[PDB]
């Protein structure tokens, strides 16, 4: 049975969205002409044009479709007859009749803004005879949720060793993940979350670098992406190895020597370096050192 | 559980040397330590106990029988002012892990001894003291476990006033 969709779309204001006008079971002996008003809020829509859809076959498609748009009505005039006059640029399959081109305004009220078949004329056969049709309205959800094409990468990471509450925002945040041969990068916050946005589908996987100064490197492949892709949890978060600080991806006994040159510097003393100060409680000393113990020896490979 | 630090003598002349060991008793899973020492720079000299040599800025204090195994990769460090009668060290095993591993932990042993040569006969007293780099120390002793963790719960023993 032959149908006349308007379709939806989603914007924010400020974005131009295109809104579909479809057409369903177009008959066998084809469609010659329609005529129809479609009617919109002004105050959410501005409309650009009003493109030819692909069942548009006319060469030039202006001699067989023209629309006129009516800002100060409130209203698009939508007429088609088939130009050639002998049935030759009839519609007659179905799909996309149109599509109105159109940008939602800068301070446009927010929710669905209708676009209505308000007038019908008729749909008419290569005969002229009249086809009988049902009417679907349709419209544009304007709100203001941002919507990222591609795919979200997160996860948790923690700094393996002791701390409180007065510096876990300090040894939580700062770890840099990157998505290895593209710039994508995201740094984690004080709970140690991260996140990149934007990541494109890739099923063969991706390379993640974990890095921070101090810190070995750690590298996480195999990252497959076909949607949002969590690496690890806030209760099982990616563990980080601190002490290499004389960075040669290994902790070893230069690291330690580092250490030891600011050996019992305090926070505000001249030989204080806050990496350096592992636990950040404002004294460098040997249980900064034993931290670094932790993983003496170790290697990226290693994790 | 305790770190006392005791002396072999507590009476002497100007000129003897007053042995204070340091020593650790039942430190479970013990891989390394930081102590703070102090003592009076006019009354006494901190000086190697078997030689009389004296101590300087980077003097670490020999004797200890715990964390011994080269194997382990022991890093000792000094960071003394003797002239403001300060000595502050510290010693622990790189490779915990492999430590760890064993299974076999030295959790009593000595790990300083100290000479102190008498200056003057005057009352005087030498004890393990809190330091502003020590934070959380326990009497300005740190002591480590082998997963390179703080140990906490034990005593610290000062040696009484030499008289
Ligand atoms: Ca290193
Ligand atoms: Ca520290
Ligand atoms: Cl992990």
């Amino acid at each position: 049975k032959l149908t006349l969709k308007i379709g939806r779309a989603e914007g924010r204001p400020g974005d131009t969205v295109e809104i579909p006008v479809n057409l369903y079971g177009v008959p066998q002996k084809g469609i010659a002409s329609g005529d129809f008003v479609v009617s919109y809020d002004p105050n959410v829509l501005e409309i650009i044009e009003i493109e030819p859809g692909e069942l548009i076959v006319d060469p030039n498609p202006t001699k067989s479709f023209d629309t006129a748009v009516y800002p100060d009505r409130k209203m698009i005039v939508f007429l088609f007859a088939e130009d050639s006059g002998t049935g030759a640029y009839a519609i007659t399959e179905d799909g996309v009749f149109a599509t109105i081109v159109a940008k939602v305004k800068e301070g446009a009220p927010e929710g669905f803004s209708a676009i209505e078949i308000s007038e019908f004329g008729a749909f008419a056969d290569n005969d002229l005879v009249e086809v009988e049709t049902d009417l679907i309205n349709g419209g544009v959800l304007v709100t203001n949720k941002p919507v990222i094409e591609g795919y979200k990468v997160s996860g948790y990471i923690l700094p393996d060793f002791s701390f409180d509450a007065t510096v876990a925002p300090l040894v939580k945040a700062g770890f840099k993940v990157e998505i290895v041969g593209t710039e994508l990068y995201a740094v984690t916050d004080a709970n140690g979350y991260f996140e990149i946005t934007g990541v494109p589908a890739n099923a063969s996987g991706y390379t993640l670098k974990i890095s921070r100064a101090t810190y070995l490197d750690r590298v996480i492949a195999n990252v497959v992406v076909t949607g949002d892709t969590s690496v690890s949890t806030s209760q099982a978060p990616i563990m980080m190895w601190v002490g290499d600080i004389v960075k040669d991806n290994s902790i070893n006994l230069l690291d330690v020597a580092e250490v030891i040159r600011c050996f019992n510097a305090t926070k505000g003393s001249a030989n204080y370096v806050e990496e350096l100060d592992i636990n950040r409680n404002g004294a460098i000393n040997m249980q900064d050192i034993m931290i670094v113990h932790k993983h003496f020896g170790a290697t990226s490979s290693d994790y | 559980s305790s770190i006392e630090l005791k002396f072999d003598r507590n009476k002497g002349e100007v000129g003897d040397i007053l042995i204070g060991t340091v020593r650790i008793n039942n430190i479970k899973n013990f891989a390394g330590f930081q102590v703070n020492i102090v003592y009076d720079p006019k009354v006494l000299m901190a000086v190697d106990p078997e030689t009389g040599k004296e101590f300087t800025s980077s003097t670490f204090p020999p004797g200890r029988t715990v964390l011994k195994n080269n194997a382990y990769g022991p890093i000792q460090i000094a960071d003394n002012d003797p002239e403001k009668g300060i000595l502050n060290f510290a010693l622990a095993y790189s490779y915990i892990a492999g430590y760890k591993e064993t299974g076999v932990a030295e959790e009593s042993g000595i790990i300083a001894k100290i000479g102190f040569k008498i200056l003057q006969k005057k009352s005087t007293a030498v004890k393990f003291q809190d330091t502003l780099s020590m934070p959380g120390a326990i009497s300005g002793t740190q002591l480590f476990d082998w997963d390179g963790e703080v140990i906490t719960g034990y005593e610290v023993i000062q040696p009484d006033v030499l008289s």
